[PDB]
């Protein structure tokens, strides 16, 4: 079938209508992002010759080039590590948690460490761990930073988030009431305080609800962390035909070293190993360019990652669909092997209602404008009310200010202001 | 057959007329020794970088 | 350790910021009688946030800090003769 | 150390080119690395055997370089659009990303020239001195429920105030300082106290 770009909406356009949501809803996503890939390392040497000599001392014929692959292997191996540190490792302090879980009915016991197990890794932690999943001079380095010290910094993170906000992530963490610091990020996205206060159960419900609804996502869907298992798959093929390679002849009589070395004398012999060496080295090649390559397409997502805890994590970005899809309040980083996955919390505005509306009023000659917030007509009425959220409110001369007259603005009501 | 290695004994059964094994490499696991018709896995000597 | 066989240092049970990695943890530094030892690096030192319902910290001074960001821009344009090279 | 990273850009290509020059001293299987001693010494029925082994080895480790410079131009790419990102970010303007332009609130930049790079040096806002003081989310006068406009209710004990908040600065809590939405009965921790109407 030809594939549809989406269902069509026409959008109820005119010169004195608008709609305001009446309601929302809290939404939590989920982003993920590879960090790292496994510290490999190649024996230029080994890998061609294993331990014949005669073999080493023909490889001598190609100058550097056995070291130039090792070098070159190296400095991913340590990049790797600098990309791990850059993601994680900023935060200034180890941050802990109260013993006493109060945040005005937030409950985040699904991202916070379970102190019960050998590990101390969140619940969303465990299932992200559970869910992601020869011997020729190939070896493997360990990752400076160990996945329990990786749940470390991470359960830094999460508590000067939900403890101090974003400040810690600026000078010294200073402690809020967790209500309070979720007053100024909606005030952040243009919604009035007084509706967090007011609606403070309803907010917290709906995020709790939100966050069981991410265990039940992850539990049951593998693919959701297709994006880690890729980085993964793909290293293990391109090193599996590393290994492969070493079966082709590549003209000669045999791909066993040994087979050559047994059965003939050395004037002859090497016609047949060198053959096997411009083949074994090419295929090295091969391999050590692709990894460079790979290795610059983690670094560029590290990055991202990095910049996404700084913008996302440690303050409340402006970026439109930087930090998830709505209007951005907050986000927690959870780890996973060789990655970042990140908990977008967003507000979502979820029930308009059709208003009449107008650019200005005009009052006894004096044209009035709204200091913050729109002039809104339920078709009796005129109120003023802030964009995000309807909330109606009588028009005064402490909601509006006073600039030129009835005869300039176009589509200006005829209306009062009350004056106090 | 020849190679270099560590041989221990293997805990894998052979059919009766299988001489040698082989992994995922295509590289030699195992082998019958020829007069005790026993089955030995071989693992490659210890090494690493410095 | 899990990084492979470590000789010549000496391992202590402290736990110091990382100087010289060697990895799963594991660091290295010279010090007091002078030599090197091994140990687990520290990932920094602990803070308790005094967290209440009803408490707020503020601050009353600042400061001023002017930090330094050094990045690269460019490399030598350099140029090989494919011919000169090869052949002279 | 301080420039290591410039200094480190200079390292590496000093090394990927030095590399390419002792590359021509290999034979590469030939009698010698030297084209003018196989030609100096050999029928061309003979030297071109060998002048052929020489030229696949110096074709090889040229490739090798180009493709090696190629990855690495890439790379310095990036962290010149970073660094052309931020002078407009940070010298021309004032930003609003957390770490963006260096650690604590973001004043202004200055940029500074450099081999081959920038460096920045970035002026920031650091509160430094803290104290503990006691809050509420809102204050109920006469059964209105009062917010601030800017800032937090605090108290030091006795009295009641309202202060911005990134900066200690009490003042008395008035009706130009706070709007009233609701009641006592909504807001979860209101406090009982005045606000004063000038
Ligand atoms: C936070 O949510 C968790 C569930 O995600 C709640 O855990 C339950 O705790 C009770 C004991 O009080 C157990 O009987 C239930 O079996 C637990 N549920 C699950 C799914 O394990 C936890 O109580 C909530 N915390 C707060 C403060 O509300
Ligand atoms: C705003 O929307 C929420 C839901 O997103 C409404 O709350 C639900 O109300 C129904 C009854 O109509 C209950 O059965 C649900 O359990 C409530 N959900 C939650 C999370 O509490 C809320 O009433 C709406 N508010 C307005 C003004 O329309
Ligand atoms: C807008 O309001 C004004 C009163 O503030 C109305 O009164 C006058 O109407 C006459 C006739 O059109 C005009 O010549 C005067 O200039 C108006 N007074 C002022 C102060 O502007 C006016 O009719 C109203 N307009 C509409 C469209 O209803
Ligand atoms: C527009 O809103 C006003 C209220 O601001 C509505 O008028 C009120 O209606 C109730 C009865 O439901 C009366 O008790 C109030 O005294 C009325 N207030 C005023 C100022 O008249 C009005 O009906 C609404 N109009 C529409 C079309 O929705
Ligand atoms: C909060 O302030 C009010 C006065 O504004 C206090 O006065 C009344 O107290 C009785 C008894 O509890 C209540 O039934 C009335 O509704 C209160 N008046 C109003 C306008 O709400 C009240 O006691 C104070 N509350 C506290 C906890 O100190
Ligand atoms: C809270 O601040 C008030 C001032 O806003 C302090 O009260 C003043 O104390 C001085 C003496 O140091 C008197 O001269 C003033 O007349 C007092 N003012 C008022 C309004 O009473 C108060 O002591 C401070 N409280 C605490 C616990 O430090
Ligand atoms: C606004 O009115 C149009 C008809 O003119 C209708 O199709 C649309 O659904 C209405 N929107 C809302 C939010 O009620
Ligand atoms: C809005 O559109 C209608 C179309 O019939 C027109 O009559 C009216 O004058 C317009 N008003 C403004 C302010 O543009
Ligand atoms: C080989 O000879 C030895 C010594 O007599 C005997 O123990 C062994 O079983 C024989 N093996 C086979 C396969 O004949
Ligand atoms: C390990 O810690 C104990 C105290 O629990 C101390 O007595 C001992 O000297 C320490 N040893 C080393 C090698 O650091
Ligand atoms: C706030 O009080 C706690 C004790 O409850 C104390 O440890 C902390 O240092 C105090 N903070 C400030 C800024 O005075
Ligand atoms: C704050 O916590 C204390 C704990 O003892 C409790 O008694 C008090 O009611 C709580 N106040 C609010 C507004 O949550």
């Amino acid at each position: 079938y030809t594939m549809s770009l989406g269902a069509e909406n026409s959008v109820a356009y005119s010169n004195n209508s608008i709609a305001i949501p009446t309601n929302f809803t809290i939404s939590v996503t989920t982003e993920i992002l590879p960090v790292s890939m496994t510290k490999t390392s190649v024996d230029c040497t080994m890998y061609i010759c294993g331990d014949s000599t005669e073999c080493s001392n023909l490889l001598l014929q190609y100058g550097s080039f056995c070291t130039q692959l090792n070098r070159a292997l190296t400095g991913i191996a340590v990049e790797q590590d600098k990309n791990t540190q850059e993601v994680f490792a900023q935060v200034k302090q180890i941050y802990k948690t109260p013993p006493i879980k109060d945040f005005g009915g937030f409950n985040f016991s699904q991202i916070l460490p379970d102190p019960s197990k050998p590990s101390k890794r969140s619940f969303i932690e465990d299932l992200l761990f559970n869910k992601v999943t020869k011997f020729n001079g190939l070896t493997v380095l360990p990752p400076l930073l160990t996945d329990e010290m990786i749940a470390q910094y991470t359960s830094a993170l999460l508590a000067g988030t939900i403890t101090s906000g974003w400040t810690f992530g600026a000078g010294a963490a200073l402690q809020i009431p967790f209500a309070m610091q979720m007053a100024y990020r909606f005030n952040g996205i243009g919604v009035t305080q007084n509706v967090l206060y007011e609606n403070q159960k309803l907010i917290a419900n709906q995020f709790n609800s939100a966050i069981g609804k991410i265990q039940d996502s992850l539990s049951s869907t593998a693919s959701a962390l297709g994006k880690l298992q890729d980085v993964v798959n793909q290293n293990a093929q391109a090193l599996n035909t590393l290994v492969k390679q070493l079966s082709s002849n590549f003209g000669a009589i045999s791909s066993v070293l040994n087979d050559i070395l047994s059965r003939l004398d050395p004037p002859e012999a090497e016609v047949q190993i060198d053959r096997l060496i411009t083949g074994r080295l090419q295929s090295l090649q091969t391999y050590v360019t692709q990894q460079l390559i790979r290795a610059a397409e983690i670094r560029a997502s590290a990055n991202l990652a990095a910049t996404k805890m700084s913008e996302c994590v440690l303050g409340q970005s402006k970026r439109v669909d930087f930090c998830g899809k709505g209007y951005h309040l907050m986000s927690f980083p959870q780890s996973a092997p060789h990655g970042v996955v990140f908990l977008h919390v967003t507000y979502v505005p979820a029930q308009e209602k059709n208003f009449t509306t107008a650019p200005a009023i005009c009052h006894d000659g004096k044209a009035h404008f709204p200091r913050e917030g729109v002039f809104v007509s339920n078709g009796t009425h005129w109120f003023v009310t802030q964009r995000n959220f309807y909330e109606p409110q009588i028009i005064t001369t402490d909601n509006t200010f006073v600039s030129g007259n009835c005869d300039v603005v176009i589509g200006i009501v005829n209306n009062t202001v009350y004056d106090p | 057959l020849t190679g270099t290695g560590v041989l221990t004994e293997s805990n894998k059964k052979f059919l009766p007329f299988q001489q040698f094994g082989r992994d995922i490499a295509d590289t030699t696991d195992a082998v019958r020794d020829p007069q005790t018709l026993e089955i030995l896995d071989i693992t490659p000597c210890s090494f690493g970088g410095v | 350790t899990r990084a492979g066989c470590l000789i010549g240092a000496e391992h202590v049970n402290n736990s110091y910021e990382c100087d010289i990695p060697i990895g799963a943890g594991i660091c290295a530094s010279y010090q007091t009688s002078q030599s090197i030892i091994a140990y687990t690096m520290s990932l920094g030192a602990e803070n308790s946030v005094a967290y209440s319902n009803n408490s707020i910290a503020i601050p009353t001074n600042f400061t001023i800090s002017v930090t330094t960001e050094i990045l690269p821009v460019s490399m030598t344009k350099t140029s090989v003769d494919c011919t000169m090279y090869i052949c002279g």
